[PDB]
């Protein structure tokens, strides 16, 4: 089979933001990296203006800004993830804007461990060359030279492999690099001088013996100062030679300190981000001297606020922060010189919608108007929501608390939801919350009376407390809120009727996770009603192990147990009774069905298809494919195909064998669509949000982006393939990066060129460019309609072929 | 490979080397499994054991 | 080295019946001069032979290249006997195999590379956090950290930090080690590699498997369905059957330990160059005795052997020793040929 995937919802995580002078010498640029979109605005007085939005054939890496001397404004330097290295300009003719690429080239070694800490580029203070860290032990210099078009690089061997960070320091006689790495005898501080000329390292200007055990971001102090600030769990230390200082706030020990930004150039004042979201001012205290000298007298950090939890910060201008934000909404926030009432410098401005991460979704036709509505739980801590996603407007509704899997029950007109919010230990016997939340504001409340499982030492750390949620379809009100056992971490959840039992239930699987337990020996399946706005559980099944995944199968109950996938009964006396068990090797965490056939999916892409044989009440498995890889989702197309998720960001379709004689021949699943999407896809539905193609499957992924996968005739698939080879030919791609390196199927250590897939992305751009380019992509170009000759293509037909698959989104 | 004894399996390099050897076998039990050790005292045994490894 | 995905013609030595684990040694008694000059021949070109892993009859689908490290030769009664030890090194499914002239059979193999997979959490890892993906390193509240910082970022999939625990390799082998250290009293945690890869290939030929299980980890190619088969072998076959009637208990896991400083069951070779894995355990039941104990070639020095079988099929499971002094402890212990065994889940 052939399949076309396009992009409903274009990726709303923040994972870059810097500031500089991209556009005019004189504007202020804030550029904004969202996976495989660059944004870029301008700073005004008010907020923000939008200037240009671009994609790329990658995932932005990197994303850095400089001035090399001579020029007149800032360039910008990205890296992609497959390593594509590029130099971009902004050009504006009149009101034709456009991204030049000064230099380009890919960087990727053939040898080489990626490493612990991950990719990170680093640009020297004088612009004369891009440091890149790439692998363990080496690290990758750029020369920069205006006749260096093709970003060649070499090579210096890094003694020390394990490196937590790494910057490049100012007010240095060479170019000199400072970064923290691990060692058997603690964790340290190091310098490295740069040549260029002999290619390799030489001596640096200072080395501190012991630095703090956690010690995990460099930060280079600018020209005024020089040095470097570590900053670590407990500690912040400034380095500078034998200048030494170090301070311990108490007020920092509570969560680490995750990203930083530098507020004014001189750098005696930055921004601290934290992981729960608090967001500090780190100061640095100069002390002005009677020569011209100045020195640096103490370090000071004041709490300002909360914000979302921040992946980036960046100061803008006046007070006003930009809030790069992966698991909530990005803001902008205003800092005040007088703290409000409440003990906070800082102010809400605005918000941006993110979707990501979508851990679950569904999709509901509230309006009944068979339009359908996406509804996904996303985010996670108290970034936590539903979002309702409808043809794009997007309705949020805050849960302070981690929403993990979502169902609808029509008869109910309400959702249930599984929640997990986070309590930790209290000085008596229980746990304390660490904040109000849906969880704990319900109109009403229950707790598991269950006792199924009667027979540790919490001290202060965290516990995940798991709910099942009642949510109103129409205000999004929790209605109700059941509490599940201590230790007890609910996995599954489906709403659905059982037998001939004319109630709709909804019903979850569980695991008892303890932590000496490595592999959970325990788990229930509880059914639940909720008819009078109370909720009342209907019998509970005990078993042995974790319910990873449940099905509602024609009338009966589909579950997986560890390994075991088993079929369950509702009887006339309310309660779960086995019909048959199918022992698997690998541990069914992935369970998907259509008629009677049953696809099992572990997290190491092994897939599994079983069938159901109502004649015989057993199962028989019909075809397997292994292929060790990371799995992350899986959904069955039809009878035939089915398609996963699968390292690194890939998609891929596996079909049953129609060339099968032998009986192993049809016994072991082809792969026949591979695709590089760019996106950790965490969740297929199928659904469409609308009113030529066959099928619709939606998919949410960790970025927010959603998208559509949808299957074509062999003589549509065929035809749009020439298309994309002739659209890849006059669209300009940012980092002159070639689409079909771009959706090669990627791993760590392998790259196959993409089938079976096209990118609808690329098709649809096919209406945004001129007619001469347009007239150029038709030329030669027979094709298959409904008469048997295939003539010449017009473009004015293509219009209209295209024009239809922008219609199933 | 050339003049192997009846009893222990040891190969030998001539004939007369062979049953200079030959004259330690002499007991109750003399025939052993080149495998477990296991003595019997027929060949035909030896034979049949021999095969079940 | 060979090439990974190769092709390469290598020769086999039609005496071997064992299935090789890449990693594993593999002695060697040859009287044959074919063979032995096959020896020689190979202690110069590349020292790799191939050794198939018979499924028995002749039908072999896959198995191991060897490489010769030790020679001996003992000239003593006339014959030439050479002792070699060989290494197992890469895996092959096997293409054709030609038998030759001389007796050699020659072997079309085509090498098998190794599935390297990157940590669970890389896709996912928020960049900034990538700067606390080094953890200062080694207690059972050091591993709960662990896993609430290695797979802090499983809040961003569908699934927990306790299932991602079930396939971080670091966790598996702590796991594993951790049971090993039960068969083996003189086990440091240096003793053991720390390549994922070579660490499951050790515990490979350490187990006590019959060859289909022997087989089956041979297919498997990434480490962490290894290192996971083979935790998962340690904690339901604890029980140990003969293999031939197949339902009398020989003895169980309990029972497991290690006499030498070899391990739990080392490969032993007896008199006329036949080898035995052989597993020393406590105790053992169904089994019968024959003939009176001897010293000669005794394996474990100062215990005299005695020929062991089962009650039931009359098949030959392995030896009893007993303390020739009497200082010594274990007075009394077991040696179970690997090839009698049939482990088993009660
Ligand atoms: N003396 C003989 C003679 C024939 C076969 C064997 C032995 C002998 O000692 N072993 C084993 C079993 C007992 C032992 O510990 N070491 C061995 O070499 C044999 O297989
Ligand atoms: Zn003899
Ligand atoms: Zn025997
Ligand atoms: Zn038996």
């Amino acid at each position: 089979s052939y399949n076309y995937v396009v992009t409903a919802q274009k990726p709303t995580a923040v994972n870059g933001c810097v500031t500089g002078h991209f556009t005019s010498a004189e504007d202020l640029n804030l550029l904004i990296a969202k996976n495989t979109r660059l944004e870029i605005y301008v700073v005004t007085a008010e907020g923000l203006r939008p200037v240009k939005e671009v994609g790329m054939y990658g995932k932005i890496a990197v994303m850095e800004l400089f001035r090399p001397k001579g020029e007149s404004k800032d360039l910008l330097f990205i890296l992609t993830a497959k390593y594509n290295a590029c130099i971009l300009e902004y050009k504006q003719s009149g009101e034709s804007i456009d991204i030049i690429t000064r230099a380009h080239g890919n960087v990727q070694d053939r040898i080489g461990r990626p490493s612990e800490t991950g990719i990170i580029g680093i640009i020297d203070p004088e612009c004369r060359m891009i440091g890149l860290r790439l692998y363990d032990g080496l690290f990758k210099v750029i020369p920069l030279d205006r006749d260096n078009k093709e970003l060649k690089a070499f090579n210096i061997r890094l003694e020390e492999l394990h490196v937590i960070d790494v910057k490049f320091l100012y007010g240095c006689q060479a170019p000199t690099i400072c970064f923290v790495y691990q060692d058997p005898q603690g964790r340290h501080v190091k310098t490295y001088e740069v040549s260029l000329r002999e290619k390799e390292f030489n001596k640096g200007p200072w080395k501190q013996e012991n630095v703090e055990a956690e010690a995990s971001m460099v930060i280079a102090v600018p020209e005024p100062f020089g040095g470097a600030i570590i900053i670590g769990q407990e500690s912040i230390t400034y380095h500078n030679g034998d200048k030494y200082l170090a301070i311990a706030p108490p007020i920092i020990k509570q969560s680490t300190i995750v990203c930083h930004n530098r507020v004014d150039p001189n750098g005696s004042r930055y921004l601290l981000g934290d992981m729960e979201g608090r967001l500090f001012m780190l100061l640095l205290e100069k002390e002005e001297q009677m020569d011209g000298t100045v020195t640096l007298k103490d370090l000071r950090v004041e709490l300002l606020g909360e914000t979302s939890i921040a992946e980036c910060l960046t100061y803008l201008d006046n007070g006003v922060v930009f809030v790069g934000s992966r698991l909530g909404d990005s803001q902008l926030v205003k800092l005040n010189v007088d703290s409000n009432e409440q003990g906070s410098y800082v102010v809400a401005m605005e918000t941006f919608t993110n979707l990501g991460p979508i851990v679950d979704m569904c999709v509901v036709d509230l309006e009944r108007q068979g339009q359908g509505q996406l509804v996904t739980c996303s985010g996670a801590f108290k970034e936590g929501s539903l979002r309702i996603i409808r043809n794009l407007h997007i309705r949020t509704v805050p849960l302070y608390e981690s929403p993990r899997k979502i169902c609808y029950q029509e008869v109910s007109q309400c959702f249930g939801v599984l929640s997990s919010r986070i309590e930790v230990q209290d000085t008596s016997g229980g746990t304390t919350a660490l904040r109000p939340s849906a969880s704990t504001q319900a109109l009403s409340s229950s707790v598991s009376s269950s006792k199924l499982f009667s027979s540790e030492t919490s001290f202060g750390e965290e516990v995940e407390v798991h709910n099942l949620l009642i949510i109103d379809q129409h205000t999004f009100e929790v209605l109700h809120a059941h509490q599940f056992l201590q230790n007890e971490y609910a996995l599954s959840l489906v709403s659905c009727k059982l037998g001939k039992d004319p109630n709709t239930y909804f019903i979850v699987g569980t695991a008892m996770v303890y932590p000496e337990e490595a592999e959970p020996k325990q788990g229930r399946i509880v059914v639940f009603q909720y008819s009078d706005g109370k909720l009342q559980t209907v019998a509970e099944k005990e078993v042995k192990g974790a319910v990873y995944s449940m099905v509602e199968f024609n009338g009966k109950l589909l579950a997986s147990i560890n390994s075991t996938v088993r079929l369950y009964e509702w009887t006339t006396e309310k309660e779960l009774r086995t019909e048959c068990n199918h022992y698997n090797n690998i541990m069914a965490l992935y369970l998907k069905t259509k008629g009677d056939f049953i696809l099992v999916g572990d997290l190491m892409r092994s897939v599994l298809l079983l069938a159901y044989k109502p004649m015989e009440g057993n199962f028989e498995e019909i075809a397997r494919d292994f292929n060790p890889n990371w799995m992350s989702a899986v959904e069955i197309l039809d009878d035939d195909n089915f398609l996963g998720a699968e390292n690194a960001f890939n998609l891929f379709v596996c079909q049953k064998d129609s060339a099968a004689t032998t009986d192993e021949e049809r016994q072991h699943l082809q792969e026949v669509g591979l695709f590089h999407l760019g996106e950790f896809v965490n969740v297929f539905c199928h659904g469409s949000l609308v009113m030529p193609t066959q099928g619709s499957v939606l998919f949410g992924t960790v970025n927010g982006m959603i998208g559509l996968v949808t299957s074509l005739s062999e003589s549509w698939y065929n035809l749009l393939l020439d298309m994309q080879n002739r659209l890849n030919k006059v669209i300009k791609s940012v980092g002159k990066i070639e689409h079909s390196f771009w959706r090669s199927f990627h791993t760590e250590r392998k790259t196959e060129p993409a089938t079976g897939f096209i990118d609808g992305d690329l098709i649809e751009s096919f209406l945004d460019i001129s007619r001469p380019k347009m007239q150029e992509v038709v030329a030669n170009l027979q094709y298959d309609d409904g008469s048997g000759m295939k003539r010449e293509a017009t473009a004015d037909d293509l219009i209209k072929v295209v024009e239809e698959l922008t219609r199933i989104h | 490979y050339k003049h192997k004894c009846k009893y222990c399996s040891k190969v030998f390099g001539t004939d007369s080397s062979l049953q200079i050897h030959l004259r330690s076998h002499t007991g109750e039990r003399p025939f052993v499994c080149s495998v477990c050790g296991h003595r019997f005292t027929t060949k035909g045994n030896l034979k049949v054991h021999f095969h079940r490894h | 080295l060979h090439d990974d995905d190769s092709c390469q013609v290598i020769p086999v030595l039609p005496q071997v019946m064992m299935i090789l684990i890449p990693g594993q040694t593999l002695p060697l008694q040859l009287f044959h001069p074919q063979e032995v000059s096959m020896v020689r021949n190979l202690i110069q070109k590349d020292r790799t032979f191939a050794v198939l892993a018979y499924s028995q009859e002749r039908e072999a689908q896959f198995g191991t290249t060897a490489e010769i490290y030790a020679y001996r030769e003992e000239q003593d009664f006339g014959i030439e006997i050479v002792k070699v030890k060989a290494i197992g090194r890469q895996r092959f499914k096997v293409l054709e195999l030609r038998t030759q002239s001389d007796g050699i059979q020659q072997a079309k193999v085509q090498i098998l590379p190794e599935c390297v997979l990157p940590s669970t959490m890389s896709a996912v890892q928020l960049e900034s956090l990538n700067k606390c993906q080094i953890f200062p390193s080694k207690s059972y509240k050091w591993w709960q950290k662990y896993q609430k910082r290695k797979f802090h970022c499983a809040n961003l999939t569908s699934w927990p930090r306790w299932l991602y625990s079930l396939y971080d390799a670091e966790t598996l082998m702590d796991r594993i080690k951790k049971q090993l250290r039960e068969w083996d009293e003189n086990l440091k945690d240096d003793s053991l590699p720390s390549n994922p890869i070579d660490f499951s290939y050790r515990v490979a030929a350490c187990l006590p498997i019959d060859d289909v299980l022997r087989i089956q980890l041979l297919k498997i190619g990434s480490a962490i369905q290894r290192l996971r088969c083979e935790l998962d072998i340690m904690n339901k076959c604890t029980s140990l059957c003969c293999k031939q009637c197949q339902e009398t208990e020989i003895t169980t896991k309990n029972e497991i330990f290690s006499l030498s400083l070899c391990g739990p069951m080392a490969a032993y070779v007896n008199p006329h160059g036949y080898v035995h894995e052989t597993l020393t355990v406590y105790k053992a039941c169904n089994l019968n005795l024959i003939g009176r104990p001897s010293t000669e070639h005794s394996w474990f020095p100062g215990y005299a052997w005695t020929v062991a079988q089962c009650k039931i099929c009359a098949s030959h499971i392995g030896w009893k020793f007993t303390a020739t002094k009497k200082d010594m402890s274990p007075q009394k212990f077991w040696g179970l040929t690997r090839s009698a065994l049939l482990p088993t889940i009660p």
